[PDB]
């Protein structure tokens, strides 16, 4: 689980979408056979850094052992060369969807309206676990597109802003989650 | 060798019924839009074509409902090895896997999301196998058809949940 | 004579770039007709969902979130659609910039050498070759028209947006206004007169 950080393959074969290869992380058939992770779960990586990523994993082979085969999108996110060392582990907390997250933009990009960003970052962000100081991606248009996550509300009414456990409690987007952004007539009885 | 050669089966008998879905799906889709074409040619401008091109559109919901039933007792006999299982190797024991990690509940869960998708959009195909015929606004017989075509209540994900009980099973190679 | 053998193989190599790259550009376009139908036919198919109330329709009751789901599916065919015509633009934008560089490098090596060669030697025509001059105007013709093409196009990519669907609707008419408006047949023209030349 502390292998060493490469590169993805050159040899990419078709995946089901065209939107999940983002967040589909490569590794070799042992460290799954040695360090007990499971397939088709998410799994939190942790860097020398103190940043905390959760992905998805894929088992080919023709995978060099010893390693872990991360995307370069995936390695500037969280901030490593190849070489460095990463702490994989997976998932046994319990995780449900969320209500309330709140997306910071610098200025330049206040023009775009709110409603139809929304509804693109929720159709092209689904099924992802959200954590807090991360930069995700989505195509608008085939133009690229940076974002910044704030704080988090949970279903039970915890209140996230810390929890670097796998037993802890994560959310992942989902539609009827409210996105908070960040940077008449009247005739009442009163007035007859 | 008994239970791991019944998931062997059961990610097979998974992968053909959903190549049969798409079959029939589209035999449907060019039924319904013939019956679309020949109402506005209809009221633009008869009973014999028009119960045929009926009587075909139910024999492929007839297949449809078939299939369903494959489906629901694909699942439950998956529930039963899975229950088969847990009584037999008791309440407190660390079972390995039949395979390298997954455990067989999963399978349970995967195969009760995918029969409740199915579930549902086979009952809203009926319900527009029920209306097709006798509306008149053509926005609600674009609706209708596109209902038929883009299949609202199945999810896009649940294909690759189907893959990895192909990455569970082995007939794609690793 | 040096200079004038040094121009005159400069345009020898200048002129089968252009053919490889007019072979690309075809094929870029021969390829973004039927993806702007798709588009077409999917709008159409949105507007009538957008268009009638769900709440008043019988035998619809019992399915209390329809809409949201049917709109779902049809917004993310449309997004792989305009994935692909990004891919083509993509294509279309590499056969500009190489084009350009050549064209570039050939007013270079002329520019250096134009004070030993007069212009009694340019102006001078043959039976198997047309003047430098011609060579050169027909040159800057094609680099301003590949140009020119491009950002069309891109203008017209760049205006496509969700909440408005007559433009979708009418897009693939103002993309054969584009092939209609230009000049018809450019490339092939000039490459039939300096063809002479070349095999010589």
């Amino acid at each position: 689980g502390t292998l060493t950080v490469t590169n993805l393959l050159e040899k990419v074969d078709d995946k089901i979408p065209k939107t999940f290869q983002n967040s589909l992380i490569h590794l070799g058939l042992n460290t799954m056979k040695s360090a007990n992770i499971c397939i088709g779960r998410p799994v939190l990586l942790t860097s020398l850094n103190g940043k905390q990523e959760v992905y998805t994993a894929w088992p080919m082979a023709g995978f060099p052992g010893g390693k872990v085969g991360l995307s370069e999108m995936a390695q500037k996110n969280v901030g490593v060369r190849p070489g460095d060392a990463i702490q994989v582990q997976p998932l046994v907390g319990a995780v449900l969807q969320a209500e309330e997250m709140d997306v910071a933009l610098s200025d330049k990009d206040m023009e775009i309206n709110e409603e139809e960003l929304t509804g693109c970052i929720l159709r092209k962000l689904d099924g992802k676990i959200v954590l807090p100081g991360n930069f995700l991606y989505c195509t608008f248009y085939g133009r690229p597109y940076k974002l910044q996550v704030l704080r988090v509300k949970g279903a039970d009414g915890m209140i996230l802003g810390g929890a670097k456990c796998n037993t802890d409690t994560f959310y992942f987007i989902s539609s009827t989650t409210r996105v908070n952004f960040t940077e008449q007539f009247k005739v009442t009885y009163d007035m007859i | 060798s008994v239970s791991a050669r019944k998931i062997k089966d059961n990610a097979a008998d998974w992968h053909n019924l959903i190549l049969k879905w798409e079959t029939l799906n589209d035999a449907g889709f060019t039924t319904a839009n013939n019956i679309a074409n020949l109402k506005i040619s209809l009221l633009n401008k008869y009973n014999e074509e028009l119960e045929k091109l009926c009587e075909e559109l139910q024999a492929t919901l007839d297949g449809l409902t078939k299939i369903q039933v494959k489906m629901e007792k694909l699942s439950s006999t998956t529930k039963g090895i899975c229950e088969l299982e847990n009584y037999h190797y008791g309440e407190e024991s660390k079972r390995p896997p039949l395979f390298h990690t997954w455990p067989t509940t999963h399978f349970y869960e995967v195969s009760h999301k995918l029969l409740e998708m199915y579930r549902k959009e086979l009952l809203l195909k009926r319900t527009v196998a029920k209306e097709l015929a006798h509306t008149g606004d053509p926005d609600l017989t674009l609706s209708y058809l596109s209902m038929w075509l883009h299949q609202p209540y199945v999810e896009s994900d649940s294909r690759l949940h189907l893959e990895s009980m192909l990455l569970e099973t082995g007939h794609r190679a690793l | 004579d040096r200079p004038l053998l040094a121009v005159q193989e400069a345009l020898k190599k200048c002129f089968p770039v252009v053919e490889e790259q007019q072979g690309l550009w075809q094929s870029a376009l021969r390829d973004c007709q039927p993806l702007l139908s798709s588009l077409s036919n999917l709008a159409e198919q949105l507007q009538a969902a957008q268009n009638l109330r769900f709440e008043d329709v019988p035998a619809l009751r019992a399915f209390p979130d329809l809409k949201e789901r049917l709109r779902r599916k049809q917004l993310v065919a449309g997004d792989i659609v305009l994935d692909k015509l990004g891919e083509r633009l993509a294509i279309l934008l590499k056969v500009r910039d190489m084009v350009s560089s050549h064209v570039e490098r050939v007013f270079q090596i002329y520019e250096q050498h134009a004070d030993t060669v007069g212009i009694d030697a340019v102006l001078q025509p043959s039976a198997v070759s047309p003047s430098v001059a011609d060579m050169l105007e027909w040159l800057q013709d094609i680099e301003r028209h590949y140009r020119k093409s491009y950002l069309k196009r891109k203008y017209l990519l760049s205006s496509i947006q969700w909440g408005d669907l007559a433009n979708i609707q009418a897009l693939p008419k103002a993309w054969d206004r584009i092939s209609k408006d230009e000049h018809q047949d450019l490339v092939q023209d000039i490459l039939l007169n300096v063809s002479f030349f070349l095999e010589e």
